[PDB]
């Protein structure tokens, strides 16, 4: 429990109450630097699998169709 | 029956005061309304080091010299400086009154600040510093001052950080002493053996030459978490009212109520319209929040049932320990000099005791609603304080559902 988690020293922490700040400071200011910031970080690894994804699930479609696709020289 | 404090006043603006009294001793101090809130954090250690200074020699007499007259007639001399008041006092006999009040004359002007000896009180304020962590409740309760004052210059210690105090010189501390040592701002207090009209005589024989010429509470919390020490010292504390309300009165009574940590302390410190009104206690780490949690259901208490009786033993309590006057001669100068330095005049003790009987529970609980009810406190911890709960716990500890 609390007390007996970790041993750190010399590490000062100051913070301020809650009242005495404001509720979202500079929200719009900085959040959309920063989720922006945190986008370009994270997209180059999670996009292009979804992207192939999309690719091969049109493909598949399309493909399908294209084999329900009758033979022209089917019956004749 | 106790004699009244009576006070003059020279045109300087010095006012001499002093209460007569049989003791054949005498405690003779200077007071002055100069301490680490008129500092501008460009000479946050100046009043400090000009207190190591003052007693290394002046013009009119170089060196030990000087503080071999004090030898001579076996007196003491002290000095301290807080926040807001600095002070130079010397117990003595009766009978050395007059060369006494000259000596303190030349503490106040005349000084000399020799550069030798800055470096040399340099180096003894660097390195006391420099040890001076280690007295934990003067490194709680300066985190206390630096986490609810923060931005104002009531943040910044007495003493001033390293950085100052390496860089200083001679004519900043000639500014700070300039500046901050008007006469108008300056009480000559006088406790003990001494008869008023002498003393003042020799105010304006000697100190007749002194030239004549807000705060915000930010409730929040520093922790310096270090797992090393031995015990934890954890000081709580809420905005005081100043020196001049009078409800101080009745909070003074609620520290007497209060009085499961090894060591449990109230405070109630005033400054001009401010304070840290409050409590520190020193824990070992398993026991720490367990102690805050009693600690706020006390105040809680007050503020939500408070019998009769235990008013009657904090007013009791309070009327006691009050009780100064011949407690001794260097308390008693010393409220003389505080006394005509924030109230402008010496308060007697029929007045504190109006006061304490005025008091009752239903202003206590009043008072203490106003001041500690739902407010945000200032949190200053050093030592093992992980188990100290962060600030919503406290917060949220600060009422009852």
């Amino acid at each position: 429990e609390f007390g007996n988690l970790a041993r750190i020293r010399h590490v000062i922490s100051y913070s301020l109450s809650p009242f005495e700040q404001r509720a979202f400071p500079s929200y719009f200011s900085k959040g959309i630097p920063n989720v922006l910031r945190r986008t370009r970080e994270r997209i180059l690894r999670v996009a292009p699998p979804f992207v192939v994804v999309y690719l091969i699930y049109t493909w598949g479609n399309q493909e399908f169709e294209q084999s329900k696709r009758k033979n022209p020289a089917m019956y004749e | 029956s106790v004699p009244e404090t009576q006070v003059s006043i020279l045109d300087n603006g010095l006012r001499v005061a002093s209460e007569q009294s049989s003791h054949a001793t005498c405690t003779v101090g200077v007071w002055i309304d100069a301490g680490s809130r008129y500092e501008t954090e460009k000479n946050n250690g100046a009043g400090y080091f000009l207190e190591h200074l003052a007693f290394k020699g002046t013009k009119n007499r170089p060196g030990n010299a000087l503080e071999k007259e004090v030898e001579s007639i076996g007196a003491h001399l002290n000095a301290y400086s807080t926040r807001e008041h600095t002070a130079y006092l010397i117990k003595a006999l009766s009978k050395d009154l007059p060369k006494v009040v000259e000596l303190l004359a030349d503490i106040v002007q005349n000084s000399s600040l020799e550069d030798s000896q800055i470096e040399k009180e340099r180096d003894v304020i660097l390195r006391e510093m420099q040890e001076n962590d280690a007295s934990m409740q003067n490194v709680v309760f300066d985190y206390l001052h630096a986490t609810a004052f923060q931005g104002t210059p009531l943040a910044q210690a007495v003493e001033g950080p390293s950085e100052n105090v390496r860089r200083l010189s001679r004519t900043d501390l000639t500014d700070y002493l300039n500046r901050h040592y008007k006469a108008p701002r300056m009480v000559l207090a006088a406790a003990g053996g001494v008869e008023h009209q002498q003393l003042l005589d020799l105010a304006q024989k000697h100190l007749s030459s002194v030239s004549r010429v807000p705060c915000r509470f930010t409730g929040s919390e520093i922790r310096h978490r270090d797992d090393a020490l031995p015990l934890a010292h954890v000081a709580i504390a809420v905005e005081g009212p100043g020196w001049a309300n009078p409800d101080n009165v009745t909070l003074q009574v609620a520290n007497a109520i209060i009085g499961l940590c090894q060591s449990f302390q109230t405070f109630n410190i005033s400054y001009s319209d401010t304070g840290l009104l409050g409590a520190h206690f020193v824990c070992d780490a398993m026991s720490i929040d367990d102690m805050v949690f009693f600690l706020q259901g006390q105040w809680m208490r007050l503020c939500t049932s408070a019998t009769e009786s235990e008013v009657t033993r904090g007013k009791n309590i309070l009327r006691n320990a009050l009780v100064s006057h011949l407690d001794g001669t260097t308390p008693v100068c010393e409220d003389i000099g505080r006394s005509l330095l924030t109230y402008g005049r010496r308060i007697p003790l029929a007045e504190w005791e109006s006061r304490i009987q005025e008091v009752d529970a239903q202003m206590l609980r009043d008072i203490c609603s106003k001041y500690f009810y739902d407010q945000c406190p200032a949190v200053a911890g050093y030592g093992p304080i992980e188990q100290l709960p962060d600030y919503n716990r406290i917060r949220s500890g600060m009422f009852w559902l």
